[PDB]
């Protein structure tokens, strides 16, 4: 009849088009829910991410319209696909929420930090994020939010990044939570946790809590320099620069061998090339922390090294958005209802 | 010289 239909899953209503079947829940990925369906004109599992009235407010609208319209403009085998875009209510009036399906992955890399991987796994799964971010990076979006739970994974050891809600705790970089200002190689810092956190199976810098997070990084990392600490805003300076300050430890004693597969049979993938890579990446001074050209660059990582993969054409943003001019509850929704309707086609 | 993988065990 009317090529939407209604289906609850415990108290969330989603409202999808009828090619989209059996849905299960399957998270929470930021700013929406996700279910899993059937999609039976292309006969194959997607995932359906809805966000509800994404207009209501300030934060939401900017991340949602940030989320839509990159959604469209990004498109690299290591970046998630975009399959369709649709909203159910038939009218600027009556618009409400979007839906975005997308495929479905198998897993993400939460899973996979807590299996044992070798050399050529970790190697290869941290060549494709980084060639995901570089991807973004050539536009100048800056991901600032990389972590196991927005980075997944296939059987088939493929890996694609989802999410720029936040593209413009530990995983962010320093930077970021001390209101620094900030560069591209934000997005490495993030990669240096993960890296790490691949290594040793589990949490890197264990809390308990969101804050416990810094003291448990500087007790290990070592107290950043006075320079670095220089950079910082005076007021937050001074909690910062209270702290009792660390040596740190080595990379040899924070990522021993005990910790790494055997050594591989390829020259450069070993565990002494791993902890030069992460004691590059996992580095609280941005100015000194590497970027993901050299970081591409690395013994570890360059065995699979692709031009073609890296060097892709830039996305292009109609620039025209540059996005970060606050607007009003009504304009948004006016904003993102545009950017739905040029986006639907296909039902 | 090294092949990309091409299964990751996820069961």
């Amino acid at each position: 009849d009317n090529n939407f239909y209604s289906v609850e899953i415990g108290d969330s209503t989603f409202t999808v088009l009828k090619r989209y079947q059996n849905l299960k829940p399957i998270g929470s990925g930021a700013q929406g829910i996700v279910v899993a369906a059937y999609d039976a004109i292309l006969e194959r599992n997607v995932a359906i991410k809805k966000l509800s009235r994404p207009f209501q407010n300030q934060t939401h609208a900017k991340r949602a319209y940030r989320e839509l319209v990159l959604m469209k403009v990004v498109n690299h085998k290591n970046i998630i696909g975009l399959l369709n875009v649709f909203t159910p209510q038939k009218s600027l009036e009556e618009f409400q929420d979007v839906y975005i399906v997308m495929e479905l992955m198998d897993a993400n890399l939460s899973q996979v930090i807590q299996m044992e991987l070798d050399h050529e796994r970790m190697s290869y799964l941290l060549y494709q994020m980084l060639v995901g971010i570089k991807h973004l990076h050539s536009a100048g979006i800056i991901h600032r939010d990389l972590k196991p739970s927005n980075i997944v994974v296939k059987s088939d050891a493929t890996l694609k990044i989802l999410d720029f809600g936040l593209a413009r705790r530990y995983y962010r970089a320093p930077e970021v939570i001390l209101g620094m200002g900030y560069k591209e190689n934000v997005d490495i810092w993030s990669v240096g946790v993960i890296m790490g956190e691949m290594i040793k199976g589990g949490v890197l810098f264990p809390g308990t809590d969101h804050i416990d997070q810094w003291n448990k990084v500087i007790e290990q990392l070592g107290t950043p320099s006075p320079e670095f600490m220089k950079k910082l805003q005076p007021t937050v300076r001074t909690y910062v620069e209270n702290r009792p300050k660390y040596a740190g430890y080595s990379f040899e004693k924070l990522f021993p061998d005990v910790l790494f597969p055997a050594d591989s049979e390829h020259n450069k993938l070993k565990a002494s090339q791993a902890r030069d890579l992460l004691s590059k990446m996992l580095v609280i001074d941005a100015s000194k922390r590497i970027s993901v050209d050299e970081a591409l660059q690395h013994p570890y990582i360059n065995v699979w090294y692709d031009p073609s993969e890296a060097e892709a054409p830039p996305p292009k943003i109609p620039d025209k958005q540059l996005d970060e001019r606050e607007h009003t509850i009504e304009e948004w929704k006016e904003l993102i209802y545009k950017e739905v309707m040029d986006l639907e086609h296909h039902h | 010289r090294p092949k990309r993988p091409t299964t990751l065990n996820l069961f």
